[PDB]
Parts: C-alpha cells; sequence; structure tokens
C-alpha cells in the first residue's frame, strides 16, 4: 500500500491524474490516498480477526459485546492508521510541513500522519506526537458538548413543561389550549409499544392473493378434510362464502390505504401486543400439534375478530364524529389486528384450536387496554428528556458524510441548534429539487435545466476585461476586429458619430461560456436590458477562435447641446466605463437571477430509497434517476420553473417552508428534519416525543421557535 | 452474533448452526447468549421477561 | 424568380450576403450566382422575421459570419453547390457548423466536461463488508463516533444506504 | 492576427508627471481626436503610447516562472533530486517544489530549479 | 454606488483609539512625503509589477483631495480630536501623535520620521501580498510568533 | 424570447386557479380541468400580435358548488404594477356586474393605498390578493401538506360541543398562511386538517383561524 501511495503521488507530479467529478485535483488526490490507507487498514484489520485463535480472551470480551470492538482489535494487532484531526490529514503547521523532521510538501502516508505501528510494537517519535494531536480532538469535545446540552436540555424542559394529558384524553397546556386531541395520536403508551411487521405490504398481488385467499374450489389435496376437520360440511355454505369474499374484499382496500400511508415500503412500525408473539404462546401452551387436524370454525374467527375490534375502545362516544375518531385512530392497529388473524391464516400457518383462539382474544384485549396512555402524567416533560439524551449522544463536528456531494446538512448538535431557535438565517441553508421524469434518465435534458436553475453572474463567465481609446473604428487599433467594423457598418450607421469614442473590449472564456449553453444575442439583450439603450452593444460571432464582446456607450443625442452644464457634472466617460464595467459584472443575472445560482451539484441517486414506485404486478420497485441538489434558498420562485417536481421538491430551511407551504407543511418538515438528525446516531427515538414537539412549536400558526 | 454467514448461511439448509438462539416454553434449546440476547436490545430476554 | 423587392436596406442586406459569397471565389469554379442564392436566404430569413429589426440584422451579420468563416470554406461550398437549401441556410436550428472540426470537438469536449460534472461528485467511503438483510446486497457503509464514550462504548455502527438500513456489529 | 498570439500589451501603470512627480491621467483630446495623459495638479500633458488605459483578469496567468528566486537552490529543506539535466546545463541536481502559495490554482504540478552557478534557470515538467 | 463603486481596494489605517478611521496615504502625507513616486516607492521599491501597483491605485487617487503636510495633520486631528476652533494646535497635537504613538519601537523622535515611514510602507507592502496571494496568511496560533 | 414562455405560464396559472375554484366547490368544466397546454395554444391561437391583451379576454366567471348563489370572479390586470385608479374601475366593474367576490392576479405588486382600499372593500364586496409567483404553481399538491377542508359554522358548533371545549382553545392558523389565503377564510372559521400518520395511519386536527 506504501508503493501504491507513492505511485499515485508520481501520477499527480507529471500532472495527469484526471481529477473526480465537483472537486479540486488536490481533493480528487487526497481522496483517492484517503482511500488507499483506510483500504490498507481495513484489509489487515480483517486479516487480524481472522488470524485469531479460539482462544483468545480479547476477542471473547468483543464477542459477548460487552466492552470493546473490532477496531480495537484492528488497532492493537494490526496497524493503526491514518490519523486525522478536523476530518483531514495532520495540517501543515511550519512551513508546508508537520514536522521539522520531514521534506517540505511530502504527502506520503507516515510523513502526514500515518502510524505504521500497532499499539503492541508501540509508536515511533513522529507518529507518538501526530497520535497525542489525534488524543486532543477528542478531549476538547468533551468539554464542549457538555455545556451545550447541559444548555439546550434546560430550554427544552422549560418549554414543554405544563402539557400533559387530561382526563378526556386530548392533550393540553397550562391555558388549557389543546396541543393533540389524542396523545400520540392513538393515545397508546410509549413504554407498551413494539416493533411489529405488516403482513400485508407483500409484494406481488398475485403473491398476495395466493398467500392470503381461502379457497373454496378446493385442490384435490385433502381440502375440507386436511388441516380443517368438520369444515368440510360448511363447503356447501353460500353465506360463509359471500362473508369471507367480504373479508378479502376489505383486505384488498386495506391493502390499499395502508400502500398510501407507508409509500416509502417499510412494514416496521410501532404497535402494541405483538400479536405474532402472542399466537405463538398460545400455540406452545395448549400443546398444539401443527400437524394434527385442526378444530376451529371459520365464521367463529371472522365474527371474533369483530367483535374484538368493538372491544378495544380508544375513544368513547356515540355520534358520528366519536365513530369516526374512533375508527380513523387505531386503522393501524385494526388493519394489523384482521391481516395476523386472517382466516386463511389462522388455519393454515398458526393452527390454533378454538379454545386457544379465545383465550388469544381475552389477553390482547387485556392488553390493548392495559396500553393506553395514563391521563394525569406529565408527557410535556417526558418527551423533553427523550429529546434531551440524543443530544448528549455523540459528534459536534466530525465528519461522516457519504452523500457523494457537499458537507451540506450540517451534522448533529449545531443542526438541532439551528432547528430548536428558527434561526432565520442558518449557517448553510440547502434545497433538494427533484426532476421530471424524462429529464430525469437523461443526462442531457438534467444539463439543461441544470443550467437555468444554476445562478452565474457574468463577472464569473468573463475570461477579460479591458477598455480602449478608439474614435474610429475604422481604423481601430485592434487589427483583428477589422474585420467586424466592417461588418458593423450598418449597425445604426449614423449615431457612430454621436456615441463616446471611449471603448470596452471583453473577452470570454471559451469552455465555460459553452458549458452554460449560452448564445451571444442572449448576453446582448440581456444587458441592453439592464443599462438601456444608451448601452450600445456589438459582437462577433459565437464560432470564432477568439470569442470576444465590444462595449460602447451612446448618448440621447438631440439634448446634448451642453445646455447648462452637463447635469453628470462632466463625469468622463472611461471612468464612467469602469462603473459600467464594475456594475455590469456585479449585476447582471442570466438564467438564474438570485441567491442560489449555479452552485449546484448534481447528483445520481441509485444508493438511497427514492423514486419508489408502484408496479401493475402490484410490487414496489427501486427508481434510480437524476436529481438536483442546491445549496441555498429560493423555494417560492424555484418551484415554478419547468420539469422541477412540484412535489418532491424539498428544503432543509423551515423559515423558507412557512413562507412557501404554510403551517402545517412546517410541521412535517421540522419533524423529518428532528428526525433525521436523531436519525444519523440511530438511536430512534420513540416518534410520539417529537410529534409533541412539533405541536408544540407549530401550535399557533406563526412559527413559535422555543427562544 | 458475528456467527456464521449472514444473509445466505441459515438457508443453507440450517445444519442448527448452533449459532442462533432459540427459546421456547422457558427452556433454552440452542445458541449462545450476549449482549444482543441480554442487553438493552429492543428484543432481549430482558424486554420480553418485563 | 428571386421575390420582388424595394426597400434600401434589404438591398444592402443582399448586396453583403452576396459578397460574403464572393469569399475565395469559390462561386466561379461552381458557377452558381450569389446574387439570386443571397436574395432567397434573405427572402427567407424575412418571411422568418418579417421585418428588418435588430435580430434579423444579427441574424443577417451571423449568416454573414458563416460565410467569412476561413477554417470551413467548406460550408460555404456546400451552400453553393446547393447542398444546403436556403431555407435550411435561413435557420440555424439545424446547429451550427463542424466542418473546421477542432471546434465542434471541444464543445463535444465542453458536453464531456458538464458531463464529467455529472459522474458521482465523490463517492464514498466503499468498505464493502456485510450482507444486508433486506435487499441483498453488500454495499455498505460504517460509522466510528463516540471514542472511549460514558457507557455506550465506541460500538460499531453499519448502516445499508441501499435501503437505509442499520444494525450493530456483536 | 493568429491565434498562437499572446496578450502582454504593456501595461503601463506608471508614468508619473515630469515636474511634480505624481501620477498622469487620461483625459479627452477632442481636437486632436487622440488620449492624452494629464497630471491634475498641473498643465503638463504627454500623448499616450497605447490606446489601453486598464486591463483586468488574465485568469490564467499561471505565474509560473517568476517571483521564485534562484537562490532558494539553497535552502536544506528542500528536496534535492537524483532526476537529472538542467536542460540549459549539462548538470544534474535541482530542488524542487510546488505551488506554494494561496491561489494555490491547484497547480499540482512541481516546478524545478537547478543548483549549480552556472544557471540558476528555473523550469518547470 | 456610481463611484468606481470598488470598495476591495480602498486600504485604511487605524491608529491606536483614534475616533476615525484614516486612509493610509494621508498618514504618509503627513509624514511629509508629498510626491507619490515618492509614496509609491516607499510601499513598493520594486515598481516593475504593474498590478500591485495597479492595485494601489485608486487609493492614491482617494487621496488626491489634499498633497499638503500641515493640511493633512489638521485632516488628521478633525478625523481624531473632538471639535474646537484653531487649526494650529490640532497640526502639533496631531505630530505629536503621529510622532509618537505611531510605531514607538521604530522611535520616539523628529530625526527619525522618515525610518518610521519605511516601515510602514513594508507593513501596506506586507498586507498587498496576502490580499494578492503571493504569500500565505500568517497562523494565529504558530508559537513562533508567541511569547 | 421570453413572451413564448409567458403563454406557458398563462396557461400555468389559469389552470391553477381553477383547481382553486374547483376546490372551492365553483364547480367548473372537467373540460377546463383537463385543458392541455395545446389546446390553450390552440384557443388564443399564440404566435400573434404579442403583448396583446389575452390576459384582459382571460378574464373569466366562475359559477357555483352546490346553491347556485351568483357567483365568483376572476380577473388578470394588464399592469405590472396595479394601481388604486386600476382597482376603481375594476370596482365600477365588479359593481356594474352585481358580482360578489372578485380575485385579482397583480404580476408584479400591488400599490399600499389599493391595499388599504381593498381593507375599506371588505363590509361589501370581498377582494382577494395573489402574487403572481406563489399563485404560478399549485401549493396544495406538494407533498408535505395534507388535506385541509373547511367546515360550515354548524359543523364547528357540532364539534366543539361534542368535545366540551371554547373556540379559543383550538390550534391557531394564519389569516395570511398560503394554504388559509388559498380557500380565503375569514377569521373565526375552522379548517379540518386531515393527516397520514405512522401510528395511527390517519389523524384528524382542526385549526381555528386567527
Ligand atoms: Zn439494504
Ligand atoms: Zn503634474
Ligand atoms: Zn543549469
Amino acid at each position: 500500500a506504501k508503493q501504491d501511495v507513492i505511485e499515485v503521488i508520481e501520477k499527480a507530479h507529471n500532472n495527469e491524474l484526471e481529477p473526480t467529478p465537483g472537486n479540486t485535483l488536490r481533493q480528487t488526490f487526497e481522496n483517492q490516498v484517503n482511500r488507499i490507507l483506510n483500504d490498507a487498514r481495513d484489509k489487515t484489520g480483517s486479516s487480524a480477526q481472522k488470524s485469531l485463535s479460539e482462544y483468545n480472551n480479547f476477542k471473547s470480551m468483543v464477542v459477548s459485546g460487552a466492552k470493546g470492538s473490532k477496531i480495537n482489535i484492528s488497532q492493537v494487532i494490526a496497524v493503526v492508521g491514518q490519523q486525522n484531526v478536523e476530518g483531514k490529514r495532520i495540517p501543515f503547521g511550519f512551513k508546508h510541513r508537520t514536522l521539522p523532521h520531514f521534506i517540505k510538501d511530502d504527502y506520503g502516508p507516515e510523513s502526514r500522519g500515518f502510524v505504521e505501528n500497532s499499539y503492541l510494537a508501540g509508536l515511533t517519535p513522529t507518529e507518538f506526537f501526530f497520535h497525542a494531536m489525534g488524543g486532543r480532538e477528542g478531549l476538547i469535545d468533551t468539554a464542549v458538548k457538555t455545556a451545550e446540552t447541559g444548555y439546550i436540555q434546560r430550554r427544552l424542559i422549560k418549554s414543554m413543561e405544563s402539557v400533559m394529558v387530561k382526563y378526556d384524553a386530548t392533550v393540553r397546556n397550562s391555558i388549557n389550549q389543546v396541543v393533540q386531541l389524542r396523545y400520540g395520536e392513538d393515545g397508546l403508551a410509549g413504554e407498551s409499544v413494539e416493533f411489529q411487521n405488516l403482513a400485508t405490504l407483500k409484494p406481488s398481488n398475485k403473491a398476495f392473493e395466493k398467500k392470503f385467499r381461502f379457497d373454496y374450489t378446493n385442490e384435490r389435496a385433502l381440502r375440507r378434510t386436511l388441516q380443517e376437520d368438520l369444515v368440510k360440511d360448511v363447503l356447501s355454505n353460500a353465506h360463509i362464502q359471500n362473508e369471507l369474499e367480504r373479508e378479502f374484499e376489505r383486505m384488498r382496500e386495506d391493502r390499499e390505504v395502508l400502500r398510501v400511508i407507508f409509500p416509502t415500503g417499510d412494514s416496521k412500525v410501532v404497535l402494541p401486543c405483538n400479536l405474532l408473539r402472542m399466537i405463538w404462546n398460545a400455540q406452545k401452551i395448549f400443546h398444539i400439534n401443527p400437524r394434527l387436524p385442526s378444530d376451529l370454525h371459520p365464521i367463529k374467527v371472522v365474527e371474533g375478530v369483530k367483535e374484538l375490534s368493538k372491544k378495544l375502545v380508544i375513544v368513547n362516544g356515540d355520534d358520528p364524529l366519536s365513530r369516526q375518531a374512533q375508527e380513523n385512530a387505531t386503522l393501524l392497529f385494526n388493519i394489523h389486528l384482521r391481516s395476523t388473524l386472517c382466516s386463511r391464516r389462522m388455519a393454515e400457518e398458526f393452527r390454533l384450536s378454538g379454545e386457544a383462539f379465545d383465550w388469544l382474544l381475552g389477553e390482547i384485549e387485556s392488553k390493548f387496554n392495559q396500553a393506553i396512555a395514563h391521563p394525569g402524567e406529565m408527557v410535556g416533560a417526558l418527551a423533553a428528556q427523550s429529546l434531551g439524551e440524543p443530544a448528549t449522544q455523540m459528534t459536534l463536528n466530525t465528519f461522516h458524510y457519504a452523500g457523494v456531494s457537499a458537507k451540506n446538512v450540517t451534522l448533529g448538535v449545531p443542526r438541532l441548534k439551528e432547528l430548536i431557535n428558527i434561526s432565520k438565517k442558518p449557517k448553510t441553508p440547502s434545497l433538494t429539487v427533484f426532476l421530471l421524469g424524462q429529464s430525469a434518465r437523461d443526462a442531457e435534458r438534467a444539463k439543461d435545466i441544470l443550467c437555468r436553475l444554476e445562478h452565474t453572474t457574468l463577472r464569473k463567465v468573463t475570461a477579460n476585461t479591458a477598455i480602449y481609446y478608439d474614435p474610429n473604428p475604422q481604423s481601430t487599433v485592434v487589427a483583428e476586429d477589422q474585420e467586424w467594423v466592417n461588418v458593423y457598418y450598418e449597425m445604426p450607421d449614423f449615431d457612430v458619430a454621436r456615441i463616446s469614442p471611449w471603448l470596452l473590449r471583453v473577452e470570454l472564456d471559451r469552455k465555460h461560456m459553452t458549458d452554460r449553453k449560452l448564445t451571444m444575442e442572449q448576453i446582448a439583450e440581456k444587458i441592453n436590458a439592464g443599462f438601456g439603450d444608451d448601452l450600445n452593444c456589438i459582437f462577433n460571432d459565437d464560432n470564432a477562435e477568439k470569442l470576444v464582446l465590444r462595449i460602447r456607450i451612446m448618448n440621447s443625442d438631440e439634448n446634448k447641446m451642453q445646455e447648462e452644464e452637463e447635469v453628470v457634472d462632466k463625469m468622463d466617460d472611461d471612468v464612467f466605463l469602469r462603473c459600467i464595467e464594475s456594475n455590469m459584472l456585479t449585476d447582471m443575472t442570466l438564467q438564474g437571477i438570485e441567491q442560489i445560482s449555479k452552485v449546484y451539484m448534481h447528483l445520481p441517486q441509485t444508493d438511497n430509497k427514492k423514486k419508489i414506485i408502484i408496479t401493475e404486478d402490484g410490487e414496489f420497485k427501486a427508481l434510480q434517476e437524476w436529481i438536483l441538489e442546491t445549496d441555498g434558498v429560493s423555494l417560492m420562485r424555484v418551484l415554478s420553473e419547468k420539469d422541477v417536481d412540484p412535489v418532491r421538491t424539498t428544503s432543509n430551511d423551515i423559515v423558507e417552508i412557512f413562507t412557501v407551504l404554510g403551517i402545517e407543511a412546517v410541521r412535517k418538515a421540522l419533524e423529518r428534519e428532528l428526525y433525521h438528525v436523531i436519525s444519523f446516531d440511530g438511536s430512534y427515538v420513540n416518534y410520539r416525543h417529537l410529534a409533541l414537539l412539533c405541536d408544540t412549536m407549530t401550535c399557533r400558526g406563526h412559527l413559535m421557535a422555543i427562544t | 452474533t458475528h456467527p456464521d454467514d449472514e444473509d445466505s448461511g441459515p438457508y443453507k439448509h440450517i445444519s442448527p448452526g448452533d449459532t442462533k438462539v432459540v427459546v421456547e416454553n422457558g427452556e433454552l434449546i440452542m445458541g449462545i447468549l450476549c449482549k444482543k440476547s441480554l442487553g438493552t436490545s429492543a428484543g432481549s430476554l430482558v424486554h420480553i421477561s418485563y | 424568380r428571386a421575390p420582388s423587392t424595394s426597400d434600401s436596406v434589404r438591398l444592402k442586406c443582399r448586396e453583403m450576403l452576396a459578397a460574403a459569397l464572393r469569399t475565395g471565389d469559390d462561386y466561379i469554379a461552381i458557377g452558381a450566382d450569389e446574387e439570386e442564392l443571397g436574395s432567397q436566404i434573405e427572402e427567407a430569413i424575412y418571411q422568418e422575421i418579417r421585418n428588418t429589426d435588430m435580430k434579423y440584422k444579427n441574424r443577417v451579420r451571423s449568416r454573414i459570419s458563416n460565410l467569412k468563416d476561413a477554417k470551413n470554406p467548406n460550408l460555404r461550398k456546400n451552400v453553393l453547390c446547393g447542398n444546403i437549401p436556403p431555407d435550411l441556410f435561413a435557420r440555424m436550428t439545424a446547429e451550427e457548423m463542424a466542418s473546421d472540426e477542432l471546434k465542434e470537438m471541444r464543445k463535444n469536449l465542453t458536453k464531456e466536461a458538464i458531463r464529467e460534472h455529472q459522474m458521482a461528485k465523490t463517492g464514498g467511503t466503499q468498505t464493502d463488508l456485510f450482507t444486508c438483510g433486506k435487499c441483498k446486497k453488500k454495499n455498505c457503509t460504517y460509522t466510528q463516533v463516540q471514542t472511549r464514550s460514558a457507557d455506550e462504548p465506541m460500538t460499531t455502527f453499519v448502516v445499508c444506504n441501499e435501503c437505509g438500513n442499520r444494525w450493530k456489529f456483536c | 492576427m493568429e491565434p498562437d498570439g499572446t496578450y502582454e500589451p504593456g501595461f503601463v501603470g506608471i508614468r508619473f508627471c515630469q515636474e511634480c512627480n505624481n501620477m498622469l491621467y487620461p483625459k479627452e483630446d477632442k481636437e486632436n481626436r487622440i488620449l492624452l495623459y494629464a497630471c491634475r495638479n498641473c498643465d503638463y500633458q504627454q500623448e499616450a503610447d497605447n490606446s489601453c488605459i486598464y486591463v483586468n483578469k488574465i485568469t490564467h496567468e499561471v505565474d509560473e516562472l517568476t517571483q521564485i528566486i534562484a537562490d532558494v537552490s539553497q535552502d536544506p529543506t528542500l528536496p534535492r533530486t537524483e532526476d537529472h539535466p538542467c536542460q540549459k546545463c549539462g548538470h544534474k541536481e535541482a530542488v524542487f517544489f510546488q505551488s506554494h502559495s494561496a491561489r494555490a490554482e491547484d497547480a499540482m504540478r512541481l516546478y524545478y530549479v537547478c543548483t549549480a552557478p552556472h544557471c540558476g534557470h528555473r523550469w518547470t515538467e | 454606488g456610481a463611484k468606481k463603486s470598488a470598495i476591495g481596494q480602498r486600504i485604511v489605517a487605524t491608529l491606536p483609539y483614534i475616533k476615525q478611521e484614516v486612509p493610509i496615504i494621508i498618514v504618509f502625507r503627513a509624514l511629509g512625503f508629498v510626491s507619490d513616486r515618492d509614496i509609491l516607492e516607499h510601499i513598493i521599491y520594486d515598481f516593475e509589477d504593474p498590478e500591485m501597483m495597479e492595485m494601489v491605485k485608486p487609493s492614491l487617487d482617494e487621496a488626491f483631495v489634499i498633497q499638503e503636510q500641515n493640511v493633512a495633520l489638521n485632516f488628521i486631528g478633525s478625523r481624531g480630536a473632538k471639535p474646537g476652533v484653531t487649526k494650529e494646535k490640532r497640526i502639533k497635537y496631531a505630530k505629536e501623535v503621529l510622532q509618537k504613538e505611531m510605531l514607538p519601537h521604530v522611535g520616539v523622535s523628529d530625526f527619525c520620521e522618515t525610518k518610521k515611514a519605511y516601515f510602514l510602507g513594508y507593513m501596506v507592502h506586507r498586507l498587498l501580498l496576502a490580499a494578492l496571494g503571493r504569500r500565505e496568511l500568517d497562523d494565529r496560533d504558530h508559537y513562533g510568533n508567541k511569547r | 424570447m421570453d413572451d413564448e414562455e409567458e403563454t406557458y405560464r398563462l396557461w400555468k396559472i389559469r389552470k391553477t386557479i381553477m383547481q382553486l375554484c374547483h376546490d372551492r366547490g365553483y364547480l367548473v368544466t372537467q373540460d377546463e380541468l383537463d385543458q392541455t397546454l395545446e389546446e390553450f395554444k390552440a384557443q388564443s391561437g399564440d404566435k400573434p400580435s404579442e403583448g396583446r391583451p389575452r390576459r384582459t379576454d382571460l378574464t373569466v366567471l366562475v359559477a357555483h358548488n352546490d346553491d347556485p348563489t351568483d357567483q365568483m370572479f376572476v380577473f388578470f390586470p394588464e399592469e405590472p404594477k396595479v394601481g388604486i385608479k386600476t382597482i376603481k374601475v375594476y370596482c365600477q366593474r365588479m359593481q356594474e356586474e352585481n358580482i360578489t367576490r372578485a380575485l385579482i392576479v397583480v404580476q408584479q405588486g400591488m400599490t399600499p393605498s389599493a391595499k388599504q382600499s381593498l381593507v375599506d372593500m371588505a363590509p361589501k364586496y370581498i377582494l382577494e390578493q395573489f402574487l403572481q409567483q406563489e399563485l404560478l404553481i399549485n401549493i396544495t399538491e406538494h407533498e408535505l401538506v395534507p388535506e385541509h377542508v373547511v367546515m360550515t359554522k354548524e359543523e364547528v358548533t357540532e364539534l366543539l360541543a361534542r368535545y366540551k371545549l371554547r373556540e379559543n382553545q383550538l390550534p391557531r392558523i394564519q389569516a395570511g398562511d398560503p394554504v388559509a389565503r388559498y380557500f380565503g377564510i375569514k377569521r373565526g372559521q375552522v379548517v379540518k386538517i386531515i393527516r397520514p400518520s405512522e401510528t395511527a395511519g390517519r389523524y384528524i386536527t382542526y385549526r381555528l383561524v386567527q
């Protein structure tokens, strides 16, 4: 690996490396050596874990997960690896060097902070000091995080403290305003929930039909007398056929609503009881043999689930609004409960008897009824500590960005502080534009929208500027342009006697000009529109080998006859031409018009979980594509541009979301942003707590930062 | 646990491999206990016991 | 026949288009009338623009600029011999010109570099270790954060970006 | 003109008054149709030698073989190279280095300085 | 606005808690070097490079309003001293500050006013090098620059 | 050149106001809802004599919901910045027509005296004001935004009775909230917010307008 780094350094000094997208050549180089040294550590790290014998007590502590980990084994047995500080290799402290022990500009691994040794062989002197540098960043990080998080937590508790669930189970604060109609939108307790799988998100419509449908045609497989017992006698029933056919009709409709609720296609939801483990407790105790024939009537199952559905009271009432509240609030548990306890599912898979099923119904009823949150509780305070706690956990400014772009979407506590304050001017605002279908599978369409979205000022497009003295173009000092002057004899042939003899000539960079796909008439029309008709412009052909633009300034002709004393106080036009030259650059906003410009990068996403679509088979599918990620805020206008998605275009900046999309859209975006920051550690803070947090800040339309 | 061959070993017919832990009717049938069985895990023995 | 005209500006624009067609004397060896063709071109442009605006004037000049290119006399020769009809010459929709050659490559090369600006941006980490228990792919990333720790020891976090799935080592 | 040209018109930012020793400024002569340079604090005036009065950016004055003095050849901290041939003198051994500037431009490319008193020659590769 | 605009050349100087910033060329004129050719020489005595010289050029143009040392001293006084009446004490007060409080380490007498001017100029030069990027910024922690 | 975009925009804003008219329930033609860009271009026969007062012609009436109580009227002023004078004539126009509500779409901005005058129009006919750029795209289609439905005063009465609340104790929403503006609701009215929920699947809220 060291020879391979010297090899990459040899390629780099030759000037021929060919840089990586969106990066300077040093970054391409730095990204590459960093890839090699990391791969070097991981290869020998994987070698040492293999080489360990069965009896290594060190491996026995790592494997139980008691204390310590794989990386420690890597460092003690193998090789410690590249140290870094602020996410980069050890800086050049002295003139172009880390220590006087090295040569100036020495990008090798060791010379800039790679530790070749293991803790067991001991570190060499330079490695020790670069290791002592890696030691500080962690000690300092510790002292800061303790102060900041102590403050963030106190402020948060101090807001929410008076929120609490009342005895009619609506959650209200001190002045008795309602926060939620039901706590956490279902009225369940957070300590009684569990992760569960939703059966009905099963891919393929045909596959769902096969596994769930209770057939009546009976395939010659001992039908009616296989699995089920006396049920062979109710095969002739019309009513039972129509009622189950009605059951399956609800399951297709539930499957359809459930696909709308979870568009991403995750089956993991928090719900009470865990119906599947209960069926197992039920099977295990009654001594149910799954090969022996069944002893259960299907209608007993279907109606029993209806009755249980009615017993699971979460909203007491009787009028149409209470029934709708009861029905919608425990929609997600109810569709889950029908899916688990399905007649075909029950009969084939779980094989439960009648006595076992009646008992099972009775426990779920008792556990669900026990799960409903206890009014009186302090819910507001409970939530602040569950939010406060992950701010305690990890990362202040450490870089682990793997989204192939800018560092942007600041990670960790400083980002949390921004959402918490609702900063009118975030340190790093962002915005994600998704692109319309056709323009998303093609690069060239993507390039054309990208250029329209970018914001570039003529100063960036200009290679160079010059100002010349040339009263007579017909004998211009710039003899090569002379061909153009003859080309523009008919270009207003009369007011050449009147226009100022001062000349501005601009030359444009050829690659950069082409990249924006601009044409000269666009520039001329832009500059004409900005300064006015007074600014007399001419330009050469876009296909000449030296792409050039020539600018003069025309007056008002008739009235300028030295009336009083020229109401300009006799400003020389050259001096004025600099002010035109200055402002022409600083002002001209072609394509993109405000604060975002072309800051772009363009990205291909195939890694993430984007563009999740439905297919006619019924199953979900991945749809890779081009998406545009910007580093700026202008959501109101940027939505209205063509082929930009008016649906999934989003921004991390909650103040701009407020302006455009109102208070409810803030409530969601802020939740996603708070969820997303907690999710970086992925300790998974329970959602009900963040809903409560968002509701308190968005409670009264106007944004109420907790400041 | 580290054990076996994630994603394709249990499908390699279940030569019990002893790694995976199974408990039934209050008796430990097979496997080895670790932090993922006993720790602060979402599905640890301790959570189920409560 | 060439369409009738009376405007003095239109007449001089034809004369200039004709004069541009006179460049390099190729018109002699072919023997094609540059004055009838320039008039037909100009009529076709005017049929597009319908006046003698700056935009028409810019188009006349760019038509002139195409005729006067020193590195591509073959474009003119193609117009002179009728390989390009005047109605086609009148419109620059059909691209711009690609027989001086190197500049077309360069514009292609520009089209490469902005496409180079699309390539990944900067792909990441790529440790490639454990297999995911969801979408059955090994393309995975790992996170190393909180060294020593308070009481949640530097455990190893592994995430499957392929479907946003995260699990721990052990 | 020709593509293989250059743009060093001689930006004469210095041409002080022969009398009061201060800077000359442009000003028009409409009578003679010629640019002239005059001191503001006095009548003295003289015609210009160029039609230019100001330029900006070149963007790539890559600035590769200027400012850096040959004597940098003496510095013990710079890497001596066994790589041969001063393209001027028939002698090997050169000190080399890179950028050493904040307008780093991204110039990763190496600059080599001959070290024997016969050249002081400064090339690039 | 429509002045020339360009703010990124306007080099000024804070003198020790003077209630107002002063343009650097005025300070040079207060030292007595009224000739611009001389001021330019004191900033950079290697005028083979047009770019840096052009860079200072608008600040010389900005200075143009005054070209006498006495007036420049009265100017700094008004830019320093609370409002009053006579000009002459203001010139003297301004003179002792310019003499004693301006880089004392280079001298505290009349007879070394010229040498001080040289040090100011290397300092402006030291500044211009960083703005062109010819020379890396100083490090805020380099122990070599601590006592 | 930009003129050619305009047609897409004029098509595009007319379509958004149609959906807006349709959500309020003013019964627009399904075909007007269905109207494509190509048809609209066909409808004003694009390309001739630009800058022509297409928008004065684009001015449309919309009649309905459930009870034909006159109509709602939609006006696109030709002027980039509309002043009180254009409003006064427009007022003469709304009064002659005896219409009941007027929506004006201004291309850049309205003079503050006109907004004032719009304020003083409040007792009589109601005037609603949209900035052309925010109207140019249907915000209510966006994924962040849950389904909003306005309730009648009777339904609000039953709601407060059945939960036993005071008007004051409900969650509030801005009178200038882009969504509140979209429906054009006034103070005291309640909006029913219907949301997808990770844990409820569906969750229903109400917000009293403040
Ligand atoms: Zn996966
Ligand atoms: Zn003079
Ligand atoms: Zn030599």
